[PDB]
């Protein structure tokens, strides 16, 4: 719920896609189990998907390592600071695919509950409204009893 | 008892969550920790920023003195010989100063491009702020420069987070020319301007004067303090607008609780419209002539 | 049972580099298991916090609580300890960091009524905790001057933003 | 939108109420000359290019 | 345009003191006006979380 | 000499800083002194104490926080001590309070402190444009109905006298100096670097001459609170918060042939005495009488 | 020489309709306040709280200010200036002090 969990307002990290476009991303790191059916997806992506994925993102670092363990966890970690934590655990190839590309295009800040859609500095072009705007000015600068 | 491994070890992990919340361990670096290959990091760096560096001319930028002290006291406390290799690393002072001194001008000549109507001091002002210690820190541990830096003192206090970056520059403007890094340098130094005021920066003291003397060079006489509208003056809270006019023409207005406040105000406008910088004003512009 | 309030005392800290501020003692004691019940107790600990301890022996001596002399004897067992086994110079130097009282465990009895019925009786035990510090009693806080409530006022309907608004 | 103008672009904002404005008076007068011939500036029709 | 951030935001939550006549006027129609300004529904501003709403002097 | 009010002000907090200073360099060590306690209260209690660094104050706070707050002066063998005074060598003390009964001791050392702080309130209530020469706090007995400061004043203001309002306004500054607490330091020192301090204020240095002049070795003993500094008799109480009810009551100008002098009378009295509002405004119309005991 | 609204506040409109008919145009340069519609800036500067005799008891006499008053009637000034009812001044419990977020969010 909203009044629940925190909240953040719409923002990107260092004004990303101003003067260029920096891939978020920093490194991936894959743990599975060579033995284990549980990480059996995992496996084959690291054989197919994985190679092709390094040559599509220079700039994400790639660390695979086999262990014996039962649950194949992905840690993705961003520029940003940002660690996030994903279970791979008994995927396809195909859904393991699909989940590390949304761990490449995802900017690392936090998901919560965004306040609103857009951010704007300067919004405001031409003016802000205030009380007076639209009021007319009178002679002398009088105010509505006023004598002179 | 109840039988089985797989609630206790469930347990275990939120054990380790609360001893992790009440006593939280101190920042370790990126380096000293699991996946690390420093090698890999430092080519993906390059890649990653779109540019192109020698290898040799980065590694050599990440390196700092106090790491190369550091690493001294470590090489007599246990009486090894490294004198020759340790002291072939070649810091990055001299990368640095460069750096620092180009990024200087490039800025400075931005500005000057751009705000033909800044002041020598307001562009020095704008310049000193775009290359603090507050802002260079920020986007430099934005891109994992902290990351790849090679320091004693893990959270790598703000002077040698600034060295290092600039360090980075340096660095690209031997690997590539001034073009490019001058590109680098509006894409990730002038964007921190953006959503920025003038005075948020500039800092000047008495914004009357400054205009007073900035319209004697105009060859503009006496700016006038000429009180335009105004909502209660018994309340505790009221509200001024005065206006500055020039000849009987108005050349800027503002708001303010007391009408010596917004006389202040009126002069800060006044001073933003003479030198350009403006809420109106033409947003930068990041293309590739 | 637990039993960790006592243990606060055996605590080992680094030593003090030189120029950094001198560290404030700290002295941990209890009773446990004593024979008022908790919330008549609670009264009384709560009496006597932020107070000099002198000034809390004063207030103590003169309540007629049964509570009152129990409080005393382990404050003066505190101070005590704090110039004996901790160290502190001037034992009228420390202050009632923190006072309070926790439930013991009770003991159950039959309360007879009539017609046979029988109510079931709890013989009430509690605990008393304080903790003392080195040094004079920090400064009770003045409520808000006017002054204080218009800044406030003042600077809400300045935090103020324009809603829904882009 | 109509809102955000009115709020953060008090010109612009006036401009699209003197257009109504005048549209409207538009309508009336047309509606009271009783005649098919006046078309006010402004009271015609485009169709899609 | 071009304001700091403190007198902007300052000149737009502006309180305002508006004068009505009453004389010979129905309380009904008097008490409509009074009401929305008293509100702050004639500012673009307005929301119900704001304080904004202004004074009114009725003689 | 061309100095502003500050500057003095500096110079002699500085100069009283260095003699401080040298007297602390003078002790070596941590060196122990056995104090006894001669009290009727808890009699064979011993305070092992710091030579030159451990006050009579200090050594109440052994004992509870009610000598702290009730104990004004400590005479320590058959002579009175102010109560941040260090003590030097191995001694028997005893504290001494305001409803004790023989108070007389403690009575003259308020007196004297109550007087000196007028003189600071005097000394910085005048404009820079003139010249304030404080003389000296003439020993008035108690039964006398006020506490008094001698003080020469510039030329060209010889001819006014003041008005309820600035008697009001010393006062004002007597208790706003009274409501933030200074305590009161104590210093012993040869006359050579004693006049060095005051300089300007010739009647000073004249009186620093006969206190020294009476004393074999040309000792001068020092008091100072805030920035304030002066040479008095005798010590003072511990603390400027000790004063409750306080009153300049009036100033009366008392002329010799080779100067013109005002005299301002002032009453005080201790928090633990403080007295009823009547028997204050009686006593207060008693202090506005000129009140003559130089001898 | 017509527009719908008058221009005498804001900006002076412009409506214009582009030969094609497909785009509409609408001039607004701002309109400045005429200096004639001004009143002079109130100035009000007076120091009466010298002493002619003592003038470092006229620069403490400014200093002398300060007074102190009970809860109750403490609110009613403060909801007089301020034009509020009473109760928003009275404090509030400690569970709703301590919802309060440390750190909210901020924009711009
Ligand atoms: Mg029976
Ligand atoms: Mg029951
Ligand atoms: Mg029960």
């Amino acid at each position: 719920t909203a009044r629940g969990t925190a909240s953040r307002f719409l923002t990107s990290v260092l004004h990303n896609g101003l003067g260029r476009y920096v891939q978020q991303l920093q490194r991936l790191s894959f743990s599975l189990s060579r033995d284990a059916p549980s990480s059996r997806g995992a496996r084959e992506f690291v054989e197919r998907e994985v190679t092709d994925f390094a040559r599509r993102n220079p700039g994400v670092v790639i660390y695979v390592n086999p262990r014996p363990c039962c649950v194949p966890r992905v840690v993705a970690e961003y520029l940003n600071g940002a660690v996030r934590e994903e279970s791979i655990h008994c995927k396809s190839v195909e859904e393991i695919a699909a989940l590390v590309q949304k761990l490449a295009d995802q900017s690392g800040l936090d998901v919560i509950r965004i306040r609103k859609p857009f951010h704007t500095d300067s919004p405001s072009i031409q003016g802000q409204w205030h009380p007076f705007t639209n009021k007319p000015t009178t002679l002398g600068g009088l105010r509505p009893r006023e004598v002179q | 008892a109840k039988k089985g491994f797989r609630a206790a070890y469930r347990f275990q992990k939120e054990l380790e969550r609360w001893r992790l919340l009440r006593c939280p361990p101190p920042p370790v670096r990126r380096s000293e920790k699991p996946n690390w290959d420093y090698h890999a990091e430092i080519q993906a760096f390059g890649h990653r920023l779109q540019e192109t560096f020698s290898l040799d001319l980065l590694k050599t930028a990440f390196v700092n003195s106090c790491y190369i002290k550091s690493e001294e006291a470590k090489r007599q406390k246990l009486g090894i010989d490294k004198e020759a290799a340790l002291l072939n690393l070649k810091d990055n002072q001299e990368l640095s100063e460069q750096g620092i001194s180009f990024s200087q001008t490039c800025l400075t000549q931005f500005f000057e491009d751009a705000f033909p109507d800044l002041p020598t001091e307001g562009v020095t002002s704008l310049v000193d702020f775009l290359t603090s210690e507050e802002v260079v820190c920020h986007v430099a541990r934005n891109l994992a420069v902290e990351q790849l830096a090679l320091s004693a003192e893990f959270p790598v206090p703000p002077p040698v987070l600034r060295q290092t970056f600039f360090a980075v520059i340096g660095a690209l403007l031997q690997s590539s020319g001034p073009e490019r890094t001058a590109l680098f340098i509006r894409d990730f130094l002038i964007t921190q301007m953006t959503g920025k005021e003038l005075f948020e920066m500039w800092t000047i003291t008495n914004p009357m004067g400054l205009l007073v003397e900035e319209l004697k060079k105009r060859k503009i006489s006496a700016p006038e303090s000429r009180l335009t509208r105004q909502s209660g003056s018994t309340t505790a809270l009221p509200v001024y607008f005065v206006g500055l006019y020039c000849d009987r023409k108005l050349i800027a207005e503002g708001p303010g609780e007391t009408v010596l406040v917004a006389e202040e105000e009126a002069a800060r406008v006044a001073l933003r419209k003479l030198f350009g910088f403006t809420e109106n004003r033409r947003p930068w512009d990041y293309s590739k002539p | 049972i637990s039993r960790k309030w006592e243990k606060k005392n055996k605590i080992v800290y680094p030593p003090q580099l030189p120029g950094e501020p001198r560290r404030p003692a700290e002295i941990y004691h209890c009773r446990r298991q004593i024979k008022y019940s908790k919330d008549k107790m609670w009264y009384l600990a709560k009496l006597i916090r932020g107070m000099s301890i002198d000034q809390a022996l004063a207030q103590l001596e003169f309540s007629d609580k049964k509570g009152a002399q129990i409080i005393k004897e382990v404050l003066l067992e505190a101070q005590d300890m704090a110039v004996r086994d901790h160290n502190v110079e001037f034992r009228s130097n420390l202050y009632v960091a923190e006072s309070t009282s926790g439930r013991g465990q009770y003991l159950k009895r039959i309360r007879y009524h009539g017609r046979g019925r029988f109510g079931i009786m709890e013989k009430v035990f509690c605990h008393y905790f304080v903790k003392l510090v080195e040094g004079p009693p920090p400064p009770r806080e003045a409520p808000k001057t006017a002054v204080a409530h218009a800044r406030e006022y003042i600077q809400e309907l300045r935090n103020r933003t324009i809603t829904h608004a882009l | 939108v109509l809102a955000d103008l009115a709020i953060y672009e008090p010109k612009t904002f006036k401009s699209l109420a003197a257009l109504a404005k005048r549209r409207r008076e538009e309508g009336f007068a047309a509606a009271l000359g009783d005649g098919k011939e006046p078309d006010g500036i402004f009271s015609r029709v485009v169709q899609h290019r | 345009s071009s304001f700091s951030k403190a007198p902007q935001q300052w000149a737009t939550f502006a309180r305002v003191w508006y004068l009505l006549d009453g004389k010979m006027q129905p309380p009904g129609k008097l008490a409509a006006m009074a009401s929305v300004k008293l509100q702050g529904l004639h500012k673009p501003v307005y929301h119900q979380l704001s304080d904004c709403g202004d004074h009114v002097v009725i003689m | 000499s061309q100095l502003s009010p500050t500057e003095l002000i500096e110079m002699q907090n500085d100069l009283f800083n260095k003699e401080k200073n040298r007297q602390l360099s003078l002790t070596p060590r941590t060196e122990k002194i056995e104090v006894k306690h001669v009290g009727k209260t808890d009699p064979g209690t011993v305070f092992v104490m710091n030579k030159n660094i451990s006050t009579p104050y200090s050594c109440a706070m052994h004992l509870s926080e009610w000598y702290c707050r009730k104990s004004i002066l400590a005479l320590v063998d058959g002579q009175p001590w102010d109560m941040y005074k260090p003590l030097t060598k191995s001694c028997e003390i005893k504290f001494l309070t305001f409803k004790d009964d023989d108070p007389g001791e403690v009575n003259k050392a308020y007196w004297r402190s109550c007087a000196m702080m007028m003189g600071c309130v005097i000394e910085r209530a005048f404009k820079d444009e003139y010249v304030v020469s404080l003389v000296r706090a003439p020993e008035v007995p108690v039964i006398a109905g006020a506490f008094c400061y001698d003080v020469v004043l510039d030329k060209r203001l010889d001819e006014w006298m003041p008005t309820k309002e600035n008697l009001h306004s010393f006062t004002k500054d007597a208790r706003a100096l009274i409501y933030k607490d200074l305590p009161f330091e104590t210093l012993e020192v040869e006359a050579k670097v004693a006049l060095e301090i005051f300089q300007h204020n010739k009647y000073k240095l004249d009186f620093i001459e006969e206190k020294a002049s009476q004393n074999p070795e040309r000792i001068v003993k020092l008091h100072r609170f805030g920035d304030f500094i002066d040479v008095s008799e005798g010590p003072l109480i511990p603390r400027t918060s000790i004063c409750f009810q306080y009153e300049v009551s009036a100033v009366h100008n008392l002329q010799t042939q080779s100067s013109l002098v005002r005299r301002f009378q002032g009453l005080s009295l201790p928090v633990h005495l403080r007295a009823h509002f009547t028997i204050w405004n009686k006593l207060l119309e008693r202090s506005r009488k000129m009140v003559t005991e130089d001898k | 020489t017509y527009s719908s609204l008058p221009d005498d506040y804001n900006c002076k409109v412009e409506l214009a309709l582009t030969s094609d008919g497909r785009t509409i145009v609408c001039y607004h340069p701002s309109v400045d306040i005429p200096y004639e519609h001004t009143k002079p800036i109130p100035r009000p500067d007076p120091v009466h709280n010298i002493e002619e005799t003592h003038d470092l008891v006229l620069k403490t006499r400014l200093e002398e200010k300060g007074e102190h008053l009970e809860q109750g009637p403490m609110i009613e000034q403060l909801s007089k200036m301020f034009f509020t009812t009473k109760h928003r001044w009275y404090p509030r419990g400690q569970y709703h002090r301590r919802r309060r977020k440390p750190n909210p969010p901020k924009d711009r």
